[PDB]
């Protein structure tokens, strides 16, 4: 349904599974290398072929350990989809942004750390106001034509910027982008639902959503307080702990109790319902997951069974409980 | 929905017209002023809207948007062809009434 | 032989016209409606059909296909030039009879 | 007339002989390596310069043994024409189709197995419904511009798809294809005779036909039953054995007896007449042959002598016997 | 300030006109003859000047520069639209006086 | 000097016309029919001939070559402008005599 | 304000500091290698990332010693901006100009002497009358697309030639230039102030000015005569010594005394006021400096403090003293 | 005047001397390697920088000995202009013509034999009727863009074919040719004088003429008969010996006696007047010479002194003696 059920990324010819594995906080940080190898083996043996990293995660070190799995187990390169994100490269002035120099140097450094010849998709992590769009589109077309990448996409761009990039690419006979990475969960619904279907129907740009469990909030583990060895109790995540322990968090926990009652009526768990709720429409191609141990990943993979049970009545009941449906 | 700045290319049987989006979105109840109605004529390979229709009638249609609402039939176009073009582009009842008042018998 | 979907570019002495194939294959007995007769005017380097002929006469020829069979001579074109264009593009005997009926003396 | 008589492949500048040697079932499978080297030496000494293989034949192993002949005998690279076909590359989801990633990876793997730097023509083995045409034409133009190939063509495409590829290539200033591979023998006559001359006269796309003896049916060896050490008696070819032993096969054998009487009147054999019948028109540039031993190849080469004896009366008599001429 | 040799492309709603710079700088007090006034209409991505205005009126405006100062209204353009175009392109008071003298009542 | 087959592009102030060389070399004593006289208007960067002149007058000039020698003034062009265009393109004395005979007073 | 305050070079995405260090007479000539390493370390530790050289300086030898600093101290390549200039390459006829052959060979030889893979900007040192503009723009686009450079610009070109290069680049879908190097000080004011703002507002071409102290004249060291160990007393600089000791030089020294009185009223020195006077408008992106020892460089860096003190009254008083403001 | 007086090849930026040295019959054949090294040293020390060879000369062996001079004496690559010609590459069918495959393979083999990385100009030796013009222009643009050549030109093409190549290059945004090699001496005057000035004035294509002494006829050595150790007495040159000993040769020898009287009146020799007669107009950029020993080359270099003595009266007297001036 989602994993080992493959679909096109946008309208391009690249086919991905609808569950992916992310390389944020855990990799190189919170967890060890053996746990990371166990998580990658468990993801690969169930049919997941999409893995997403960036050059800013753990000062690049996470990318290093990703390479140390791929060269170790001896998997074929043609059966994997590897993506990277480039905005932040260092403390100097010329080591950030979306200029031609930093795009070429950052992609070369990321390919050197990954021990690879090419990636499949290279993303721009955020828009750059100091660079013209023509220079960015020409730099992306240049790194595609040199064999260092196959496709490119955007992340955290608005609809006008994606349409401007498409118009510049059609003007000078260049390569348009194929995908957009956006945040999407039960308390963040506006951009995926009211803005992106027009871009999918018009120019064929797909969506690859991230953070489906709101950094662990919709899992329901914070019903009492802050448990030990969680993301909110780590050093450097005081913003998430202040967001949980505020006054809106209690209303979110009450709505999570009602949604947990619905999910227990359906015969599943609340993270499985939260993951499978994001894939109910055809505008979303894949969902990137995060996990800290093998039990969480084995629980999160099981949303495939609860995906075809979502009728219109259960969706209407969930929308009645949540009460934040955007008007269009 | 500011609808400003972008340039729009409209292709009528090989004849190309260029305008701005804020010219088109002055009249949101027409075919060209509504993004939901003109989306079925978009060509993704060429970044333009294509219509397989009458070529000399579209200059008056574009001048209706550019002048702020004035309808004037071209000399070399008959009455019924221009009436069918006004009916296709969905300019409204008051544009038809102004066209009837500007052409005598109405 | 569904003859639908594809776009056709016709070049008359530097003036470019674009249409669909299902507009052209409504009348299979003419020059433009038959693939065997128009194949000698195809240009492979530019993907178009080229005719070295009169420029203001072709708008009425295209509107004959687009309107479903109506013949109307343009104002700035004489009688014999338009008659020679109708004879070249092989519109048929009934199109000549309709042109004679629409122009008075016939 | 056909072999050591050279003609242009389509309207391009590449000149080929009108007999080629194929790398299907025998190579890497049915026959040994010494027999394959003997067949390649016998083909090369008679003026045949066209050799055609694919990445799906014998899990790629046939391509390997093709390289093991070319490096052994020390032939010049400039006197050979080598073609490959790419659709199927493995069991994973991303290892099939006509996307950019699989075209680049499959051509690199095929060039690694062949021990070569480039091929002359690279074919798409079948059309792909999940990929846009622009991505396929851009990937073919990219692998031509990197020096990994010289030309590209199609196989088993319809006329609308070839015209769409030509229109997309002319729109974005890319490289159009030059050739089409189609099946053509005495019981399969529609596509070569009624569809392809319009494409040859309009955009200059030539034809390179395959299976001239219908996998051995028109040779006349199955007049009694299934002889041992034939293609129909091998493991995995039950469909051909069911096709021979059905009710249409007896009518085909009776028509083959009448055609054998005509060929014995002309002073030749039935496979020579069947091979030289396919080259009677100018729309066909070359015919790919298959052989299992040296006697079959030496018999099949001898259709050059019987090609100029085909007058209009013999062609009309053959069309009266067969009774399957398509209406146009 | 010799202002000679270079070719200038002017885009009026999709209709393209080409001229030389020494044709334009014969009249330095107009909109097109002054580099300070026409610089806000320049398009850097396409190397042209773009105006979102009336298409059949610009042929007489270009012939005013090409003929040396003669004003002649086109047949298919009304009086007030052409007067507004003359007022926009800043041809001067004597061009308005010549237009009034050439059109009867002035 | 067979002068056949090649296609020639002529650019009149942004308006593009295409013809064959054997159409042009029917009249070798004119400006366009002589390679020595038209060579100073060639543009090597664009492969075309450029003229900075009047746009609606050139259709009759092209139809003079295409029809075999017939001169017909367009409706929207005055007498003296068309006479100056005939004098520039060097059509000859007999073309001027035919133009005077076709326009009344001559 | 100027150094460790970064701004875009023109309208491109490359960001530079507004003070740079030049590689003229001192490097490889007047000063030693240890002094050059000390000057480069002092420039790099204060936030200057722009260094400019050429292939004609000291028969190329200065470029060699520039490489011998960069490989020695181990700085990152992504934090530096290196520019080179190419017109003069040798005594043969084919070793000068702006043809395709000399541009490719001179850039390869300069990259070999610098021990680098690429430069950031490559400049044409002067216009070439014997070469068409299309060949020069195609050669610059070719060396950008091969990865040997990132951007290109001009030097000592007029406005018509820059506009012609832009028009040729837009005609054939090529790369336009981004920057122009011009001379600008208190006695050379015409080209930067009356010609270049139109090109900056129209096509976005920035300016990078050189010689801010007029080879040491506006520093005020020649108030008496020619001191020893100066640029005017070196061998081969008789033109500068004749320019100083002429009749216009005394009027320049009197105006320099009045400007020194103004600069001593402001609490600074005359070279700091002369350097910070050039950066008062937004059309100038950077100023290239020259220095002979560390005290001169440490004095010239201190114009950042005196840049925000320049009000309109002091600018009007300086323009009243100088009396050479160009009319526009 | 001609040698060590440099001019542009056509309207391009490449500057050549107007005397060049050819690599026909002598190199690898008639003369030895030491004589070839002596001739190349004598040509290089007088300012000649143009050397022209081909892949068909002495089965390619002449190209080999050209490389054996250039690597031996240690000359700089940037001070030389090397040209090659490609039509004939072997006895196989695919080893001749102007297709993409043979152009790429022949240029790679010629660069391997010359021990070089690139040539300056690559010529097509004769037109090819079996190849479309678009394929040839795209192959030339491809080998220029890969860095294997700088420019390309034609040889023995008509004006319609050069204009067709220019039109195809302007249609698809490709590279037009810059030069044409034609035969030009006192008895072959039509093509250079009546056809090529229109192409020079229209599209800027220059001319590089060959055989100025008509294989030794206009030198005047055949006034009696066939001397030993000449080109006409060699094996395989029976056509030249039949051309000399026919009935037109006696009239050519009488006209050569009258021209020798004129050249002895001017104070020079007949080959110097014949060489300097070809350079009297501005449509000819360079003249390729052939020599068999050092005395012939030292005599042929001395036409520079007799070039400025050619007034209109001497040219009119020569045209009155010859009587073959073409009408235009
Ligand atoms: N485009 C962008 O700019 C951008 C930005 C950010 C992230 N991303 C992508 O988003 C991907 C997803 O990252 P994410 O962590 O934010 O997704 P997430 O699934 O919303 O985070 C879930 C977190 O909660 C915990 N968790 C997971 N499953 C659980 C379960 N059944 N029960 C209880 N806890 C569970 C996990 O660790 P704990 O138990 O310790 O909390 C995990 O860290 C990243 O890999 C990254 O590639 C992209
Ligand atoms: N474009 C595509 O998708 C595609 C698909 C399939 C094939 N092809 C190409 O087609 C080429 C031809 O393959 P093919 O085998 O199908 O052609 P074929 O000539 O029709 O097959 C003849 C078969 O019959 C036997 N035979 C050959 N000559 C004989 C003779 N005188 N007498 C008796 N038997 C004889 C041979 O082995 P046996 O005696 O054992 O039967 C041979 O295998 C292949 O090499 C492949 O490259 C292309
Ligand atoms: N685009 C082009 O064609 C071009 C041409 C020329 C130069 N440039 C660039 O311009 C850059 C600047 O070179 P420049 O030397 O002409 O600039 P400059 O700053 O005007 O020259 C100052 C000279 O005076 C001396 N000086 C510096 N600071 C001083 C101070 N506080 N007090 C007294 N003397 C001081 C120095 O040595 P002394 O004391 O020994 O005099 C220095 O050589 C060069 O690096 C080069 O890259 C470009
Ligand atoms: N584009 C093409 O297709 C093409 C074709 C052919 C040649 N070419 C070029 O043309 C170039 C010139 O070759 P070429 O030999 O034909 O030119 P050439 O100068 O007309 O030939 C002169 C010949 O006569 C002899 N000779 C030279 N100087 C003499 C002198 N003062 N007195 C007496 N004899 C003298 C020489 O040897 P002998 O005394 O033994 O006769 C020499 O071989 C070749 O190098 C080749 O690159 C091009």
């Amino acid at each position: 349904r989602q994993l080992q059920f493959y679909r096109n990324l946008g309208k391009s010819g690249l086919r991905v599974s609808c569950l992916g594995l992310g390389t944020w906080v855990t990799f190189g940080g919170q967890i060890t290398d053996e746990m990371a190898e166990q998580l990658m083996t468990l993801a690969y043996d169930n049919g997941i072929n999409l893995f997403d990293t960036a050059e800013v995660y753990a000062a690049g070190k996470a990318e290093v350990v990703l390479g140390n799995i791929i060269k170790k187990k001896g998997w074929r390169r043609s059966s994997l989809v590897i993506t990277t994100k480039i905005f932040w490269g260092g403390k100097a002035e010329t080591e950030r942004g979306l200029s031609r120099k930093h795009i070429i140097e950052g992609l070369k450094a990321s390919l050197e750390r990954l021990q690879l010849e090419y990636v499949d998709v290279v993303f721009a992590n955020r828009p750059d106001p100091n660079t013209p769009m023509e220079e960015t589109v020409r730099a992306m077309t240049h790194v595609i034509n040199q064999g260092m990448a196959m496709y490119w996409g955007t992340s955290r761009w608005s609809s006008m910027e994606i349409m401007e990039a498409y118009s510049v690419a059609r003007q000078f006979n260049l390569t348009p982008p194929i995908c957009e990475q956006a945040e999407y969960h039960m308390f963040q619904r506006e951009k995926v639902e009211v803005q992106l279907p027009e871009l999918f129907h018009k120019i064929g740009v797909g969506a690859m959503t991230w953070s489906p469990l709101a950094c662990g909030i919709v899992s329901g583990k914070y019903d009492s307080g802050i448990p030990p060895y969680s993301r909110a109790s780590l050093k450097g995540y005081q913003w998430l702990k202040d967001k949980i322990l505020s006054e809106e968090g209690r209303r979110q926990q009450a709505k999570l109790k009602e949604l947990q009652a619905i999910a227990e009526r359906l015969g599943c768990t609340l993270p499985q319902l939260a993951i499978a709720w994001c894939l109910r429409n055809e505008g979303v191609s894949s969902v990137l997951l995060g996990a800290s141990n093998a039990d969480q990943l084995m629980e999160n993979i099981g949303a495939i069974q609860v995906l075809p049970k979502l009728s219109s009545s259960i969706i209407h009941e969930i929308d009645s409980i949540l009460g934040n449906k955007p008007y269009s | 929905q500011d609808c400003c700045g972008e340039r729009v290319v409209i292709n009528i049987s090989g004849l190309r017209f260029e305008t701005q989006l804020k010219t088109l979105c002055q009249f949101p109840e027409t075919l060209l002023g509504d993004p939901k109605r003109r989306m079925r004529y978009f060509d993704p390979l060429r970044n333009e809207y294509f219509f397989d229709r009458n070529r000399p009638s579209f200059d008056a249609i574009l001048y209706y948007y550019q002048s702020g609402g004035r309808i004037r039939r071209p000399v070399n176009v008959p009455i019924d062809i221009f009436s069918e073009e006004i009916r296709f582009y969905q300019l409204g009842e008051e544009a038809m009434e102004k066209f009837r008042e500007d052409e005598g018998f109405l």
